[PDB]
DNA sequence: GCATCCGTGAATCGAGGGTG
DNA sequence: GTGTCAGTAGCTGTCACGGATGC
RNA sequence: CACCCUCGA
């Protein structure tokens, strides 16, 4: 195990001296921002407090070196600088964490990357997306398997730029700017125009938890009145979705490649069988099997 | 398109090569003028201007001065976007 | 906290860029910047700027801004 | 371990006071360990992924 | 068994059962008592 | 009759067991606690009649523990006494309006005693604004009603634990002496058969170290603990010996880095465990210890501190428990069993309510002030010092503000409907300071414990991550001054049931055996059957002879909560669906008009009344003048009291709290009668929903698994309509370039959008506003150096920007109220604000597709279709049903209640008439004579675990009343023949038809619908915001990325993680390409990944991106 | 090392990555998902791309 | 050569409200 | 400029598991 | 935005 560490420094060509620091970097300000409160007071990032404590102790070290303070003070101050830089990089790693106001351990640079709230899992493996919505789901028996019914007010916002384009084309609006104002004021012209936009433009429906890939499926959107999403009764099994307050999220594919992927790979009608067992899922399951 | 992502130990020389200046003073900002203190954790000479093409001393507030290092406050004149990428550093005694 | 969505500004520039093709290359090269480079007068500047603006204003209000 | 005393009543007959109270241990622990089982399952899933 | 058994299998852990196995094919040597259990195998071909 | 005490409607009950004690004040948990805290006359009379000797109010206790204050010499002293309150600063509603705190000034009497001069100066000192509790048990902080939740903590005392080692497989034992305050002390037996002690988390010292520190000779130690080899081996394996040696050992392990003086250690080792300064067992702690060890069992609880005798007896108890001993008598003490304690048993699990939780904070503040006092004494002169110079009340007010403002127990009050608020005030929370962390709660703290019977409900508990950590106090339960939860029981003398009721604690209950409530009892009191169901110590249920029952339960519903007691036929529903029913009753939405349920339980009345959202007459009298605004009552003596109705008030959760008078002008009203009822109330009873005509049948798949079909009648007649009110707020601040001004003059805004605004820029009352409309016109001056080049050109080719208050997306209603505060007009705003406007918008929400309805049995569902009144399957006489529930989602959930509830429901709507001729039938022999005849729309009660039995219900269905035409619509089975309103042909088979009580839950599509094209992005990560209120987008999580990858939709995944998210240039080019009609451009690099690289650099890691050639690229 | 640092033991992985001076060949689903490249699977492989 | 103790990890999405 | 004693709160009410750490 | 609470599938 020791060789495992030593041969690395041997071959790579980097000196082990890097493990001991003579200078510490300062993270840009926008990544440690200081915001203002509605009461006139200020709130700041914990990194600012950590860096500030380190700077205070470092400047005190310079003072002590210049003043020829007793060796005891200089050494006992270098120790505190060590502990403060240790907290800056990974607070709480050694010993007791640096407590903030309220006996709350301050976040460190290494805390920015760990766990569900870390950068990797929270902001890299899964982002938040534009052109998306969510609403309550309702069973729609009359729908076809490849169809889903979304509210008008959902589609209008989702397809806002498309509606603006077609409103300025058909001369319902003088310029694209006034088209935006028209959509934001919900003028009656959009509802007839919106239908042309959503025509054969598939959307993606997702229900958390997304356990398997059939937890997301593509559908052709149908403008429905009301404010609930209308879902086909046969896909409930795949989503494991009952109708007692369940909510589903809608995503609008934009690029031509995205629309093709949704139309061919992810359309509900092309995913009737369970990928785990091969047995069908979109089949008569509850009331349907009873009638038959 | 870029092939590999290399990671390694940061030499002190690299730490200094990244930094646009050393953070000497421990102050943060001023609680009246909202201006970041010079050589502080928000020094505009080091990290960048608070507002686009606006220097600290207020001599250069226009876009005509693109790339001018102000002589009275030492702040460059680019977009505030650089406050998201310019690193500082503390030189340890 | 949080940064707004660049809709408006972008739509505005998308129009401004649509009323830039309705121009002549000289008014364009002038508006995109001065009398020291283009090698002309300052009155020629003031004017070309003046008439070029008025063409921009005319075009914009033609579209209904 | 199973209780040496059963729940004789049916939901059509009507549980006694103590019958309901004694059903609740198992019911609540059912919900609790279900939450825990789901947690461990999801973790195993991400590992396998 | 159960889900922890699935974890034991996927993590290559030293299982709870820790059942032994015949390292060499041969004749069984049941030497059962009550104090303890010891079992030997006489290799069907050569071996020890 | 049911609930014949205030003058309520005559609800008839199927009750077979009489109620010996009527339900207590459901709000006594908060009330009694606070009254004890401030020592009100009512609390003192309560303690006086209770037999208490020397009771102490909450403030008096703190002030006595503090008094006196002396320096190190003792030449100066300061003492406090007699706390009193002046009148309240501002009334409750005014506090809500003006965003201030409901409080009363606290006065105390302090006096300075000077020993070197022999003269005392005593005066009154104002201590601070003390937050006061409303009559409804709530506090008001900064204009918000909050509730202080009772906390389940670990009771002080001595506890023993038997753990099992993992590697050596031997039984180890440990002990913890948990005080009410101070350092902790835990003994243990490791796996080497040696005894040790950890003092305040510190290192584990040998148990003999402590004995040596106290002055005990090694030989006497061997004398006491010689019967065990483990203690002998401990004294042998000891390192140092000597009274003055182990003491310094303790000192250097407890307070390291200091010079060890023999007396410096002798001082603290006596102060940390035997002086009342830094260690104190409350009276309850001392009592608990005195029982567990069996010492001082006769002494009055006067020693508030631990003694050496206790430590010795404790170590003896431990060492004997380790080696199998089961009995022990302390030298000079009574015999006591040797066992381990549960720490979940409600005799060891204590409950501290509002009074105690506030007392601890006042204590912290008072100590923080005491130190400043001792410092200020030795600074000022010793003759011009007054209580006013020594007292700094800053930390006290700061302490109570820190508590109410920031505390897990000061919770935003649940104000959906009265029942929700009541339950909230009767909550028992295990989380919080001094208790435990959520990550520190195994599957054992959450499940039901046999001691919860009659104390904490086993049903009402959240099903989320807080399951088992939050309970509701049982109905008849109360809290004793010690903190434990008592419950009443009927004392059985000699196999005879007595009306003598006594309240027992958990451990007190275990020392006897109690019979179940529904035991057959003679009219005199003797049990009918020799064997009876009996609950026994350690939660053991078995039959026992009648001559063994000591006590028995008061009422069948003794074990359930208030909400749970509100479920009819509760005995026929499983605990899961019952949990959901009780939890969803608290989510009911107050309807425009409220209808009391036909099928009730009896608890509705007292729930509504004790909730406090109605108007009850304090004193009897007649109504002199009644209006929609107020009600004036002329008493008999001559005085007049006027109750003001709360009309269209915004609840904490947007519901409408609206009170309406019931009595009329000149109506005789008795004391305690409901003269006006509020939301979800009808004549004083909780009306959380409506009685709906239900048919149980599948219908064309629109009700498929748990979906609900409703009749448009409920829309046309506002049967399920509800009012919701939103509060909108904006302020005008001082900016760097001037000051934001609220003006009707807004740049580049038409006169058509501003047509509904007054001259100030504020919307006028009564105007209907859609989403996006201007409510308050505010413009803010923007500097010139902040303008886009295209913006500057557009300004040149043609200084304030629009910051008006617009209506958020999805909101719409009538503007009903406006409130304006101006710094110019004396209005005290936060520094930097000149004006503040609040606009109240009210919306009348009809039932819509997707709204969530539910019953009382966890039978929930959304509205999948609202058919016209003619399409609905209608009964024989033409009446169309109101709601269709799918049958398949009924027998799986084991909620037979609804079925029964349905049947009885119909019997209540139509009425019945039992054949009295030829005697009373054999099934109705047990029914009261009041039930043999019932008119249509009759009110009935099915008490929990009592009430209607299936046989009696069968009979009632046999004798249902006919309709107006003389026809009986439903069969004895309870089903009826329905006609399909769409085709006309009658449905082939009879269908169960009845009336069910359905509630409108607070989960409406009008609030839960959301969609986003673009919008705000977080500055750091450049990813779209979250939440509907911030106009955020949905989170494409990790599992969903796995879904995309599984489908192989590579381009869709990249699109999701680049141009649709945090590609700074890509998303803009996408917007442009959409409005241009061009194709979608190529995605760029996520800004979040740039942030990742910069963050890895911040940790001294040189991350670099290399091209195919090998050169690092920037 | 980027696919491992995003799984578990982030610090423990990045330390070893910096010591061994490891280079990440940006050719994996997790990695390209992080940096926003097309996943080398499905419609992302070179045959169909 | 081996028991102790350190550090790692522990489902997904969504709503509203409070304070520092 | 400072000058007699002058001295944390809080808390353990999670757990399984592997391997470096340490007696 | 940091934490906190309550809640929903």
């Amino acid at each position: 195990k020791r060789l495992k560490v030593v041969a690395a420094f041997q071959q790579s060509g980097n000196s082990p001296m890097g493990m001991v620091l003579d200078a510490v970097p300062v993270i840009p300000p926008e990544l440690r921002p200081m915001v203002q409160l509605d009461g006139g007071r200020f709130a700041t990032s914990d990194l600012n407090d950590l860096y500030r404590r380190v700077i205070n102790r470092n400047n005190r070290l310079k003072r002590l070196i210049d003043l020829g303070a007793p060796e005891i003070i200089v050494n006992n101050e270098k120790r505190m600088l060590q502990e403060s830089v240790d907290a800056l990089f990974d607070n709480g790693r050694r010993g007791r964490p640096v407590t903030g106001p309220g006996n709350r351990p301050l976040k460190s640079l290494s805390d920015l990357l760990k766990g569900k709230q870390g950068r990797f899992r929270q902001n890299l493996l899964g982002k938040r997306v534009d052109y998306s919505g969510r609403s309550v789901i309702v069973v729609g028996p009359q729908l076809k398997l490849h169809q889903c019914g979304l509210p008008k007010l959902m589609a209008l916002e989702l397809f806002k730029p498309f509606v603006m384009k077609r409103l300025v084309d058909l001369n319902h609006a003088q310029n694209i700017k006034s088209a935006k104002r028209m959509v934001e004021r919900q003028r009656p012209q959009v509802w007839d125009v919106l239908e042309e936009v959503i025509a054969e433009h598939p959307v993606l429906l997702n229900r958390a938890p997304t356990l398997h890939r059939l937890g997301i499926q593509a559908f052709e959107p149908m403008l429905v009145e009301g404010k609930a999403i209308q879902l086909h009764p046969l896909v409930c099994e795949a989503f494991n979705a009952d109708f007692d307050g369940d909510q589903m999220a809608v995503h609008l594919p934009l690029s031509a490649e995205a629309q093709a992927e949704a139309r061919i790979l992810m359309l509900s009608s092309n995913n009737i069988l369970s990928p785990a067992s091969g047995r069908p899922l979109a089949m008569p399951r509850l009331d349907m099997v009873t009638g038959l | 398109f870029f092939d590999e992502l290399r990671i390694g130990l940061a030499t002190a020389e690299d730490i200094r090569q990244w930094s646009y200046g050393e953070v000497k003073k421990p102050e943060t900002i001023n609680y009246r003028t909202l201006k970041p203190e010079k050589d502080g954790l928000f020094c505009e000479k080091i990290f960048g201007p608070t507002r686009d093409w606006e220097c600290y001393c207020g001599k250069y507030k226009r876009v005509r001065f693109k790339g001018i290092i102000c002589e009275r406050c030492g702040v460059e004149v680019t977009r505030a976007k650089v406050r998201r990428e310019r690193m500082g550093h503390i030189e340890l005694a | 906290q949080s940064t707004p969505d660049e809709v408006n500004a972008a739509l505005d520039r998308l129009l401004i860029a649509d009323a830039l093709a309705q121009l002549s290359a000289e008014h364009r090269a002038v508006i995109q910047r001065i009398a020291t480079d283009l090698g002309i007068a300052e009155g020629t500047v003031k004017s070309r700027l003046h008439y070029a603006v008025r063409a921009l204003r005319l075009t914009l209000q033609e579209l209904g801004v | 371990e199973f209780i040496p005393r059963p729940v004789k009543s049916s939901f059509r007959e009507g549980l006694t006071v103590l019958e309901y109270f004694i059903n609740t241990h198992g019911a609540r622990k059912g919900l609790a360990d279900t939450a825990l089982r789901t947690a461990d399952s999801g973790y195993l899933t991400r590992r396998l992924v | 068994g159960g889900l922890p058994r699935v974890q034991e299998l996927f993590e290559a852990r030293v299982p709870r059962g820790k059942a032994p196995i015949a390292d060499v094919t041969g004749r069984v040597r049941l030497e059962d008592g009550e104090r303890f259990y010891k079992i030997t195998i006489v290799p069907d071909d050569g071996g020890e | 009759s049911n609930n014949s005490v205030p003058g309520a409607p005559n609800r008839v009950s199927f009750a077979k067991l009489r109620e010996p004690l009527e339900v207590p004040g459901l709000l006594d948990v908060q009330t009694d606690s606070f009254e004890w805290l401030i020592g009100s006359p009512r609390w003192r009379e309560s303690a006086a009649e209770r037999g208490d000797v020397n009771p102490v109010g909450g403030l008096e206790e703190v002030l006595y523990e503090l008094s006196p204050i002396e320096d190190f010499s003792g030449s100066m002293s300061l003492s406090f006494s007699d706390p009193r309150f002046d009148d309240v600063k501002a009334p409750v509603d005014e506090c809500k309006d003006k965003d201030m705190t409901y409080a009363a000034p606290l006065f105390v009497t302090a006096e300075f005693i000077n020993n070197n001069t022999g003269e005392i100066k005593s005066q009154t000192v104002f201590m601070g604004d003390f937050p006061m509790m409303t009559e409804k048990g709530t506090f008001i902080i900064n204009g918000t009603e909050r509730v202080v939740v009772s906390q389940l903590v670990r009771s002080p005392g001595v506890y023993f634990d038997e753990t099992i080692d993992k590697s050596t497989d031997k039984t180890l034992h440990s002990v913890k002496v948990i005080p009410s305050r101070g350092a902790w002390l835990e003994f243990d037996v490791d796996k080497r058969d040696t005894v040790g002690v950890r003092i305040d988390r510190k290192r584990r010292q040998p148990v003999t170290v402590l004995l040596k520190a106290l002055g005990w000779t090694s030989e006497q130690i061997v004398e006491r603990f010689g019967f065990s080899e483990i203690m002998r081996s401990t004294l042998e394996k000891d390192n140092t010996v000597g009274t003055d040696e182990a003491l310094l050992d303790i000192y250097r392990k407890l307070r390291p880095g200091e010079p060890p003086t023999k007396e410096s250690a002798q001082t603290l080792l006596e102060n940390l465990f035997f002086k009342e300064k830094r260690y104190d067992l409350a009276r309850v702690g001392r009592y608990k210890v005195n029982k567990k060890l069996g010492l001082h069992v006769g002494e009055p609880i006067t020693s508030s501190t631990l003694t050496e005798e206790d430590v010795v007896a404790t170590i003896e108890y431990l060492v004997r428990l380790h080696e199998g001993q089961t009995t022990m008598t302390v030298p000079g003490g009574v015999e006591v069993p040797v066992e381990t304690d549960d720490i979940d048993h409600f005799g060891n699990r204590r409950l501290r309510t509002v009074g105690e939780l506030i007392q601890n904070q006042i204590r912290v503040g008072m100590s923080r002030m005491e130190r400043v006092v001792r410092e200020r004494m030795t600074t000022q002169d010793v003759e011009a010092i007054t209580p006013q110079t020594l007292i700094n009340i800053r930390p006290v007010v700061a302490a109570i503000k820190e508590f109410f403002g920031t505390s897990q127990l000061s919770q935003f009050m649940d104000q959906n409907n009265p029942l929700s608020g009541l339950t909230h005030k009767r909550r028992l929370s295990a989380l919080g300071p001094g208790g435990l962390s959520r990550e520190r709660a195994g599957l054992e703290v959450r499940d039901v414990h046999p001691s919860h019977y009659g104390r904490m409900c086993p049903i009402e508990t959240p099903e989320g991550p807080n399951i088992g950590l939050i309970g509701s106090l049982s109905v008849y339960a109360r809290v004793n001054p010690f903190g434990f939860i008592e419950t009443p029981y009927r004392k059985v003398v000699d196999g005879v049931v007595s009306d003598e009721i006594v309240y027992l604690t958990a451990d007190e209950e275990d020392r006897h055996v109690v019979a179940q409530a529904n035991s057959p009892i003679d009219a005199d009191g003797r049990f009918v059957e020799p064997r009876v169901l009996v609950r026994r110590k350690a939660g053991e249920v078995e039959y026992v002879p009648s001559s063994e029952v000591d006590y028995m339960d008061v009422s069948p519903r003794q074990m359930v909560s208030v909400a749970t007691a509100m479920i009819p036929f509760l005995e026929h529903d499983d605990a899961n669906r019952a949990l959901m029913g009780a939890n969803m009753q608290r989510q009911a939405v107050p309807l425009v008009r409220s209808e009391a349920p036909l099928v009730g339980t009896g608890m509705e009345l007292r729930a509504a009344i004790d909730a406090g959202d109605v108007v009850v007459a304090e004193e009897s009298g007649v109504i002199e003048e009644v209006s929609a605004d107020y009600i004036t009552v002329m008493h008999d003596n001559g005085t007049r009291r006027t109750y003001r109705m709360r009309k269209f008030a915004r609840s904490n959760h947007g519901t409408c709290a609206n009170q309406c008078p019931i009595v009329d002008a000149g109506d005789r009203v008795e004391a305690g009668q409901v003269i006006a009822d509020g939301p979800c109330t009808d004549d004083g009873e909780m009306a959380l929903g409506k009685n709906l005509l239900v048919a149980i049948m599948p219908w064309e798949g629109h009700n498929y698994e748990d979906a609900i079909i409703l009749s448009n009648r409920l829309v046309e007649e506002d049967v399920l309509t509800s009012i919701h009110i939103e509060e909108h707020e904006i302020d005008a601040r001082d900016t760097k370039l001037g000051a934001e001004e609220i003006t009707r003059d807004i740049p580049n805004i038409s006169d058509e959008v501003l047509a509904d605004l007054d001259e100030r820029g504020i919307v006028r009352i009564g105007a209907e506003v859609r989403d996006g409309d201007i409510l308050v016109g505010k413009v803010t001056p923007k500097g010139e150096t902040e303008l886009t080049p295209e913006e500057r050109l557009l300004r040149a080719i043609f200084e304030v920007r629009d910051t008006s208050l617009k209506v958020p997306h999805g909101e719409s209603g009538k503007v009903i109220g406006i409130r304006v505060f101006s710094r110019e007009d004396e209005d005290e705003l936060p520094a930097g604000v000149n004006e503040l406007v609040r606009v109240y918008v009210a919306q009348k929400r009809k039932i819509s597709d997707g709204d969530k309805l539910a019953g009382r049995h966890g039978n929930k569902g959304v509205i999948g279709k609202i058919l016209p009144v003619e399409d609905m399957p209608f009964l024989a006489d033409g009446t169309p049903v109101d709601i269709i529930l799918n049958t398949h989602g009924v027998p799986r959930r084991m909620n037979i209640g609804q079925i029964l509830e349905t049947h009885l429901g119909w019997c209540a709507h139509s009425g019945w008439k039992v054949d009295a001729a030829k005697g009373v039938p054999d099934w109705a022999a047990r029914l009261p004579d009041e039930l043999l005849e019932a008119q249509p729309n009759a009110i009935v009660s099915t008490p929990v675990f009592d009430g209607a039995q299936e046989a009696e219900l069968q009979g009632l269905l046999s004798c249902t009343l006919p309709n107006r035409d003389g026809d009986v619509l439903v069969d004895a089975d309870g089903k009826a023949m329905l006609f399909d309103g769409r085709s006309g042909e009658p449905f082939p088979y009879p269908v169960t038809v009845g009336y069910m009580y359905i509630m409108k839950l607070h989960h409406l599509v009008d609030d839960k619908i959301h969609a986003r094209s673009t919008g705000p992005y977080s500055m750091i990560t450049q990813q779209p915001l979250g939440g509907k209120a911030q106009f955020g987008g949905q989170r494409f999580g990790e599992m969903e990325c796995w879904a995309m990858q599984a489908y192989g939709a590579a381009y869709t995944l990249q699109e999701l993680l680049t141009i649709k998210s945090d590609d700074t240039v890509g998303r803009v080019k996408v917007y442009e390409a959409i409005v241009k009609g061009e194709n979608i451009p190529e995605p760029g690099i996520p800004e979040s990944f740039k942030v990742l690289l910069k963050e890895l650099q911040s940790l001294c890691l040189n991350v670099e991106v290399l091209s195919s050639d090998g050169a690092a690229i920037e | 090392w980027l696919s491992a640092a995003s799984f578990q033991e982030t610090t423990r992985v990045l330390t070893d990555a910096a010591i061994n001076c490891r280079s990440d060949k940006l050719n994996g689903l997790k990695e390209n998902v992080i940096i926003g490249k097309l996943i080398p699977a499905g419609t992302g492989i070179n045959r169909y791309r």
